[PDB]
């Protein structure tokens, strides 16, 4: 198990606790071949400093990377730049 | 409010699959939500399991198809 | 183009028109390999007598077979017995 707690306090999937405060979007994990997956994450700045920073958006690049799955920070999950209504089961 | 609020603790359209969407393998989370029975209806309050729903759209509890709506599981 | 107007008029994809007054469901097309696809449709009476047909439910089974979508008389397009709303792009 990754976590990604707080605004910026990353646990690998090895122990390995670290403190970052990023501002980009950033490669949380991803399947090495050529296509699997890829799961993306914002870490920008939420507050008022630099070192106030909080996560806004996880984004997933499944299903050989031509579905993009966007969890915006209000709900409002979004398939493709279109609202989906929830539950969503799809085959894979 | 709950401490061990899971996914299959749904509504009685979750019963109608029973078999399709229940992912186990996740953790428990905390939230708002009905107790040990009085399965959760199509809106609002949670009605205990007599008279929940038969799910197509989800009927109410006085419909006949030879099938009459029935706690939580169908006579057909 | 084939065409399935009225509640049973069916014209094939080489012309071919004919009528037909089912109750049923009928395969309209399908996929020869072992997958492809398989469109279904109810033909079923509306009227009073059995030979007062209408279509009633197109079902499209996609996408290997494991995605079925429902078309109802009424809207209501449903994606695996789960409401979807309008448009919905995915990749294929
Ligand atoms: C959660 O725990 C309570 C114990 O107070 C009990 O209702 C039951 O074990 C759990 N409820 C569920 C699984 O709905």
């Amino acid at each position: 198990t990754c976590a990604l707690e707080g605004g910026s306090h990353i646990t690998t999937f090895d122990g390995k606790t670290y403190t970052f405060h990023g501002d980009c979007y950033y490669v949380l994990a991803k399947g090495d071949h050529n296509d699997s997956y890829a799961l993306l994450g914002e870490l920008a700045p939420c507050g008022s400093t630099d070192k106030q920073t909080c996560l806004k958006t996880v984004v997933l690049l499944a299903d050989k990377k031509k579905n993009a799955v966007v969890f915006k920070s209000d709900g409002s999950v979004l398939l493709n730049q279109l609202q989906v209504n929830l539950p969503h089961v799809t085959a894979s | 409010f709950l401490y061990n609020l899971t996914t299959c603790q749904q509504t009685c359209r979750s019963l109608s699959e029973a078999d399709s969407h229940c992912l186990e393998g996740f953790a428990p989370v905390d939230g708002c939500g009905c107790p040990d029975h009085t399965f959760l209806d199509e809106k609002g309050r949670c009605v205990p399991l007599a008279k929940c729903s038969c799910y197509g759209l989800y009927l109410e509890a006085g419909d006949v198809v030879r099938c009459v709506c029935r706690d939580g599981r169908l006579h057909c």
